[PDB]
């Protein structure tokens, strides 16, 4: 896109830290002085291209098949990566050994500019496409989310999200056997979701969750394991906040994320299993106060989709009704906090006109 | 057709439950292919519109003809190709142009029916 070169020069996309992206193409300071300097002349060059952006023409029709609407298929971009591999990998090493903080600066620059580019380009992607040891910025990036986890740093709070959102739009745009690949983070991904992990790695956790039960071996990753499953991490972290910030237009968010991972799940066709529908009913009665106090509709687009993740709640413990059909028997214990929202909720969703009969005979179950 | 027939299973299991509700299925089919055969020889004038609100409330009545409970796995191969097949009947009128103008009629049966399928099953 023309946009992704203004993306590439613009003043630093990651806020404040005193980023250039010139120094992302020209910085003086894996190291030893040698070849480095080329990569940031190859920087320069694919500014060079960059600039004529000739690619970026008529909404790169070229393209077709799989990955519709591509982000116009970059050259220019396939070069950038390079030097933010001499960035982004350092650190990694330096995360290997058992200063730091100089270069986790850099790194999350070069991680920002990643993001930019894996999304904007449709070059970077047939990077991950090529594959296996290849793509071997991704194995870096894996390293570090799975460290990231594991160690709570200052750095180490931010590092893990943006991994995390660089795997995650990568794996939207590719296809299912591309998908394979992206099992790896599977593995990885199971800390993260731990409260111990970063709250925005958390939120961006709950977004890649989705994803992967929107793939094939994903799912069964989801739900695999006799203990855990290694899914309802998920359920709890809605239900129980470790925020000290603990800013309410937070948890509404990872809750909806969830809600929109279920209705996914259930339209693509353990105790884990069961802790979804008590979440769910956790989180029908939370977008259910905000809305309940002050009366009638949002005046908040974040209320309004607080509104609509406690419609999706209210159809999908239906469908969650209609699954495992003996719902009572693991409704009861929740139960009486979970019959205190339905009902209300069902006169809510009566009041707006929007409420589909779909959505009504559901809301009729309960 | 035999609506009643149709609301309940009964002692047919699933397998021949799909040709006992296809059946009726079959006639609500047979009565849009006539109707939806040509714009012309029914001036869309937007009675069809009754046989489209009669399908609605159809599909309202009567979920087991549009969308089996149990799902019918293996059978609903076929009630999916039939709702297709209406479906189809309705696109051919949604795409021409005195029709156009009476794409909601078009649409309300088919709504319904989507309305009914979410119901059986989110998936």
């Amino acid at each position: 896109g023309s946009i992704l070169i203004n993306l590439l020069l613009k003043q630093p996309l990651i806020p404040g830290s005193s980023l250039s992206l010139c120094h992302l193409l020209s910085s003086s300071s894996s190291f030893s002085l040698s070849a480095l300097r080329e990569a940031q002349n190859l920087a320069f060059t694919g500014l060079n291209l960059v600039a004529r952006n000739e690619c970026s023409r008529d909404g790169d029709p070229a393209e077709g098949g799989r990955r519709a609407f591509p982000l116009c298929q970059l050259p220019g971009a396939v070069h950038f990566l390079p030097l933010v591999q001499f960035f982004i990998g350092l650190h990694c090493q330096a995360l290997q050994d058992l200063s730091v903080c100089i270069l986790e600066g850099f790194s999350v620059t070069a991680l920002s500019i990643l993001q930019h580019l894996v999304c904007h380009s449709g070059a970077v992607v047939s990077l991950l496409l090529s594959g296996q040891g290849q793509h071997p910025l991704l194995k870096m990036l894996l390293h570090l989310l799975a460290f990231s986890s594991a160690a709570t740093g200052h750095l180490q709070a931010s590092v893990l999200t943006q991994c995390l959102k660089v795997l995650v739009k990568l794996a939207e745009n590719t296809s299912c056997d591309f998908l394979p690949r992206f099992q790896c983070v599977f593995q990885v991904l199971p800390k993260c979701l731990s409260p111990e992990t970063p709250l925005p790695s958390v939120l961006l956790a709950v977004e890649l969750l989705s994803l992967l039960a929107d793939h094939d071996q994903l799912a069964p990753q989801l739900c695999s394991h006799s203990e855990g499953c290694l899914l309802l991490l998920l359920y709890m972290y809605i239900t129980s906040r470790p925020d000290r910030v603990a800013l309410e237009t937070q948890w509404l968010q990872l809750e909806q994320e969830v809600v929109w991972l279920l209705a996914k799940l259930g339209v693509q066709s353990c105790q884990c299993n069961v802790e979804v529908v008590r979440a769910l009913t956790v989180m029908l009665h939370r977008q259910w106060l905000t809305v309940r106090r002050a009366g009638g509709p949002p005046r908040t687009d974040q209320q309004r989709r607080t509104v609509r993740c406690l419609r999706d709640t209210v159809l999908l413990l239906h469908g969650l009704s209609q699954k495992d059909k003996l719902f009572m028997m693991h409704c009861v214990e929740v139960l009486h906090q979970f019959d205190q929202v339905m009902p209300g909720v069902s006169m809510l969703i009566r009041g707006l006109p929007d409420v589909t009969d779909c959505e009504e005979a559901a809301l009729d179950d309960l | 057709s035999m609506i009643p027939a149709l609301r309940e299973l009964g002692s047919a299991t699933p397998e021949e439950y799909n040709t006992v509700v296809q059946k009726p299925r079959q006639i609500l089919c047979q009565f849009i292919d006539r109707i939806l055969t040509d714009v012309n020889v029914v001036a869309v004038e937007l009675t069809s519109v009754m046989l489209l609100d009669f399908i609605q409330h159809i599909m309202k009545s009567s979920p087991l003809m549009f969308v089996n409970v149990s799902g019918s796995h293996e059978a609903k191969g076929s009630c999916i190709e039939f709702s297709n097949w209406i479906i189809t009947r309705l696109l051919r009128i949604a795409a021409t142009p005195s029709c156009h103008l009476l794409h909601k009629k078009i649409c309300e049966v088919i709504c319904s029916l989507l309305f009914l399928f979410k119901s059986k099953s989110p998936a």
